[PDB]
């Protein structure tokens, strides 16, 4: 009548509330990571090297007792203006960009436009972007042997020089690092256009070797949440 | 109906000049971020340029930066794109697309064919 | 010889024919009776119940025929079914996919639909005698995200998609009997008529398409919009429907008129509409915009009857009961404000 | 180019199907609208203020 | 009744401002659940409720005693002093727990979200409040201090200020100097991208200014009071400076709602109500 069946309903609601408050810890402790790209940009090599373990949509892992969630979108259509709005609770948008796919199509400019749209998005305005300049080994030989040159799709590369924060490696040419940093700053040129402080970009150079790329994501999301809490507390 | 008719195009000599006039009817042209995107025969679409709701944040691609010029006119609801110093690579089908979100700076019209707001395009052919 | 250009020209000529035929029957407008019907006024709607148990952002919701239980899904892989009368989570299904975009409560109150970027629709059953809820049916035939879905009955359910192919799935066989091909942009939402014989779908091509579920063809099309139709809602009379898009204009189309009736736009609104739902009489129109506030508009006076406080984030989902008792607005702040 | 030809064929077929339909006047459309409103006005709990006793949410 | 009316009005305005700000924070928390849902705001609302409790039974009575020079409730003077100590040490412990929670969220945010659950926030708030209880209500029942003239003991006052202010203020200082060592690193990493995209310390001063407004205004109203409170039973000072130096710390309670509610969410919650 008034409480014969409503009491069991209230008990079930209390059990559901207990389950939800137990799931809240493992959910908020879990930092999702949206992974996307302009197309064949090496995201497969990124998701393949994830903890060394109906198609391939989402893969999960955990490092330093911090479970992440990497959702690949390598099956949705090219139109990203609608479903990407679902990624406003995500902690970081891992943008796996192939810095050598500009030859085949000018996919680098398409990735630049996608990054600009993600940055100026009304819902992704508070979400950082983990820029992944994938396919670095295929870029060095391209810019060295003249098979693929940045200046064909970028006029500013002739008016650009390597900054003071270069990271040289054994067996690398200064022109390769110059082109890599030029692409990085072209990605960074949109990151400072708005400058709302709610989100920042994080460039990285991967796919050169098959080492643990999850460390460059963990130590990146660390600073991501650091600056998020700093902007939240206004200590940034 | 959101229609965009891009008049112009044809045979072009390498290094000449060309003007496409995109008349967009069916919406408030003074409120969206219109953009021109090219597609080469045999390759995917290439984002060429975009313009703000008023004309402040004008941006071009690296292939046409300094050569092309995009200008929006709200008194006539038109988008004028001027190509200068044509190259044998600039030959392509040009589409005057519109990204749906207004009062914004993001656009997701760099996708492939079968787009919502995208005209049939003009086959800008570069002669010899 | 020259087939593509002549076909495009024929399509443009037929579109102009549709346009001037709509104009031929447009000898008047709904504003020509503004002196006959009286307005409603600034009605203050206060939050009666608040379902503060969601974890992630509440993306989609749908009421039931009993106007008591309401479903709501979030991106944390959870889908909670609340009793709006006592604010009690009757059910909580952990979805196999975290990101979900659609919700649908069956008219019988037994089946519940979810789905999202996982390209599958997970139909669950509630009245099972086995106790806990499990996956009753899985629908995997779409190559695009499931933006919205609506249950016709306990047997069939029509789901939108991201690849311009709305599918009428059958729970018995789990296979698409028909397909509503013809859209240009990915379908963002869809609504069902009270008679359930025909259903409308608002896509991102700025052209809401009204199809029929018996033959599977395109009955009507409406291209009077300017941006992605984020949400759609059939009028309770079954002859009209409102469409909320990103252009900050809610457009009311009619099936028999095959054109637009009113544009509930405003200069003080620069954000787009995210959800649209009619009241019991359809005179009121609940529109969840992107300005963190839900607006009650008048379907006749063509003005915003009022604005609601509460949500600080974007109000994504909105649902009015079958009897129009209490409208529930779920925003991206894991909150469900049940107005009245 | 055959895919574009098929898409244009489906589009012109849909346009032909849209052409041969019975379109009523927009005046009668608005009349049906306001008639349904005035028929369900006094029964709508959202339109008219519903008392707290008859409302299951107050 | 001619010159004391000015300071009377000043202290009444001060206590009314404390009451208004704290009631505003409490109303924004109990009505808007977008604030009492995050773990980091549990300590903020604990500081706010302590700031309300110090404005109902601590500062109004001191003001009504200072305006006329006399003091009512002669038998209740001991429990009133106990309430003052409790409220002050609770405010200081809430400041310290907010500081250490911010330090944990800035240094190791993943471990912060994994360990500092709402249950852990409740544990920390309860630990702070029980420390306040054992440091205020326990000594007054045994008369550990030596009209009801204000004079503590030379052995208990120093220990109470250490376990109540000195250790909390030391934790606050070390956390804000370890946060600054991380905030400056984040600012340098931001500059390394900003200056490179346009190819210094312009943003490095905003963090310094906010750390100032949240820490120096706290250590310039409580510490100037405690440096005299610990030396009072050892001797120095007079009755005309200590009573206003404690009002400085009580006005730090007026400035606190502006400190930990300057964020956008709290700003909107205050503007709407
Ligand atoms: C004179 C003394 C004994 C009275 C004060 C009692 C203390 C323990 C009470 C008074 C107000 C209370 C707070 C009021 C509101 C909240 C918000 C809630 O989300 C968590 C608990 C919390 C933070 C309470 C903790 C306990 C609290 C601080
Ligand atoms: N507001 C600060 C609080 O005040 C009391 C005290 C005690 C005596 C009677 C009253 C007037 C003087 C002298 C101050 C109240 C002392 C005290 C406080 C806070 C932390 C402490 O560790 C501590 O010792």
């Amino acid at each position: 009548d008034q409480r014969n069946e409503e009491k069991a309903q209230r008990e079930a609601n209390k059990k559901i509330e207990k389950q939800l408050q137990k799931d809240k810890q493992v959910y908020r402790a879990t930092h999702r990571l949206l992974l996307l790209g302009a197309g064949e940009s090496g995201k497969s090599t990124i998701v393949k090297q994830m903890r060394i373990l109906t198609g391939i949509f989402e893969t999960k892992f955990q490092v330093d007792k911090v479970n992440f969630h990497m959702f690949d979108v390598g099956a949705q259509r090219d139109e990203r203006r609608k479903w990407i709005q679902c990624f406003n609770d995500v902690t970081a948008i891992i943008f796996v960009v192939a810095s050598s796919s500009y030859n085949m199509t000018n996919r680098l400019q398409e990735a630049l436009n996608l990054f600009k749209s993600i940055w100026n998005n009304r819902w992704l305005r508070t979400i950082s972007v983990i820029l992944f300049l994938n396919k670095q080994d295929l870029l060095a030989e391209k810019v060295l042997a003249g098979k693929s040159k940045i200046e064909d799709y970028f006029p500013e590369f002739a008016r650009y020089t390597t900054p003071e924060d270069a990271t040289p490696e054994p067996g690398e040419d200064p022109r390769v690092t110059r082109a890599k940093y030029f692409i990085r700053d072209e990605f960074l040129r949109i990151s400072t256009a708005s400058g709302d402080g709610r989100h920042y970009c994080y460039p990285h150079f991967t796919c050169s070797v098959d080492t643990e790329n999850i460390r460059r994501v963990f130590n990146d999301c660390r600073d991501i949440i650091q600056r998020m809490h700093l902007r939240q507390y206004e200590l940034l | 109906q959101v229609q965009l008719q891009e008049s112009g195009g044809g045979l072009v000599q390498p290094g000449g000049s060309l003007r496409l006039s995109c008349a967009a009817s069916g919406f408030t042209f003074s409120n969206y971020k219109m953009n021109w995107v090219r597609q080469a025969p045999g390759k995917g679409l290439e984002w060429v340029s975009d313009i703000s709701q008023s004309g402040a944040s004008i941006s071009y691609t690296g292939s046409v930066k300094g050569r092309f010029t995009i200008s929006r006119d709200n008194a006539k609801n038109t988008l004028y794109l001027q190509m200068n110093s044509l190259k044998p690579e600039d030959t392509a089908v040009y589409y005057c697309a519109r990204c749906p979100a207004p009062f914004t700076r993001d656009c997701f019209d760099v996708t492939s064919t079968t787009y919502a707001y995208r005209g049939q395009g003009t086959q800008v052919t570069v002669s010899s | 010889g020259s087939e593509l250009d002549q076909l495009r020209q024929e399509a443009e000529q037929l579109k102009n024919q549709i346009r001037d035929a709509r104009k031929a029957c447009a000898d008047a407008t709904l504003s020509q009776i503004t002196n006959n019907i009286d307005p409603v006024g600034r009605i203050q709607m206060r939050t009666r119940r608040t379902l503060r148990g969601h974890l992630a952002k509440i993306y989609a919701m749908h009421w039931g025929t009993d106007s008591r239980l309401l479903v709501s899904a979030s991106q944390d892989g959870k889908l909670i079914i609340w009793d709006s009368y006592t604010t009690n989570k009757v059910h909580a299904i952990p979805l196999r996919s975290s990101w979900v975009m659609t919700c649908a409560y069956a008219p019988s109150g037994n089946y519940v639909a979810c789905g999202g970027l996982d390209n599958i629709c997970s139909i669950y059953n509630l009245k099972t005698r086995e106790g806990n809820v499990r996956v009753s049916r899985e629908l995997a035939g779409h190559t695009g995200y499931l933006s919205c879905c609506r249950f016709l009955d306990d047997n069939q359910i029509v789901t939108s998609s991201g690849d311009t192919t709305c599918a009428l799935w059958d729970i018995e066989t789990g296979q698409q009997t028909t397909t509503f091909t013809g859209h240009t942009g990915d379908v963002m939402s869809l609504s069902l008529a009270p008679d359930t014989r025909l259903f409308v779908s608002g896509a991102c091509d700025a052209s809401a398409k009204l199809w029929d579920v018996r033959e599977g063809m395109c009955r009507q099309t409406f291209t009077g919009h300017e941006s992605d139709i984020n949400a759609i809602c059939f009028f309770p009379n079954g002859n009209a429907f409102a469409t909320g898009s990103d252009d900050a204009t809610c457009r009311l189309f009619d099936l028999r008129a095959d054109q637009e009736l009113m544009t509930y736009s405003h200069d003080n609104i620069i954000c787009g509409i995210t959800s649209v739902s009619f009241s019991k009489s359809g005179r009121l129109l609940l529109a969840g915009y992107d300005d963190f506030n839900c607006n009650v508009w008048d379907a006749l006076k063509a003005d915003r009857a009022g604005v609601l406080a509460g949500h600080d984030n974007r109000v994504s989902c909105l649902g009015v009961t079958d009897d129009g008792m209490a409208v529930a607005t779920g925003s991206w702040d894991s909150f469900l404000k049940i107005w009245n | 180019n055959t895919a574009s030809i098929a898409q244009a064929r489906k589009l012109v077929e849909q346009l032909k199907m849209e052409a041969n339909i019975d379109r009523i006047k927009v005046s009668k459309a608005a009349a049906d609208l306001m008639a349904y409103c005035e028929a369900h006005a006094k029964e709508d709990p959202l339109l008219t203020p519903v008392p707290a006793s008859e409302n299951p949410f107050r | 009744f001619s010159v004391r009316i000015l300071t009377a009005c000043f202290l009444s305005l001060l206590i009314l401002s404390t009451l208004l700000g704290n009631t505003l924070v409490c109303a924004a928390v109990i009505r808007f659940r977008h604030l009492r849902s995050k773990v980091t705001n549990f300590f903020v609302i604990s500081l706010a409720v302590s700031d309300l409790l110090v404005a109902v039974l601590v500062m109004p009575w001191k003001a009504v005693a200072e305006i006329a020079g006399f003091w009512p409730f002669g038998s209740f003077c001991n429990i009133w002093v106990a309430f003052d100590i409790m409220c002050s040490t609770a405010s200081i412990l809430n400041l310290c727990v907010i500081s250490v929670d911010r330090y944990w969220a800035i240094s190791s945010p993943f471990r912060y979200e994994r360990k500092m659950t709402p249950k852990a926030a409740f544990i920390l708030i309860s630990v702070a409040w029980t420390l306040s209880v054992l440091i205020s209500f326990i000594p007054v029942q045994l008369s550990w201090h030596k009209n009801c003239d204000s004079s503590l003991s030379r052995t208990y006052a120093i220990s109470s200020s250490v376990i109540s202010f000195y250790i909390p203020v030391a934790i606050m200082i070390v956390t804000y100097t370890r946060i600054y060592r991380i905030a400056q690193k984040q600012i340098r990493r931001i500059a390394a991208l900003e200056r490179a995209a346009v190819h210094s310390f312009k943003r490095e001063t905003k963090v310094l200014k906010t750390l100032s407004v949240i820490m120096g205004v706290f250590v310039c109203c409580w510490l100037p009071f405690f440096i005299l409170n610990c030396i009072l039973p050892f001797c120095c000072i007079d009755s005309n400076t200590f009573d206003v130096f404690v009002w400085f710390g009580w006005a730090n309670s007026s400035l606190n709602p502006i400190i930990y509610a300057f964020n956008a969410d709290f700003r909107k919650a205050f503007s709407t109500l």
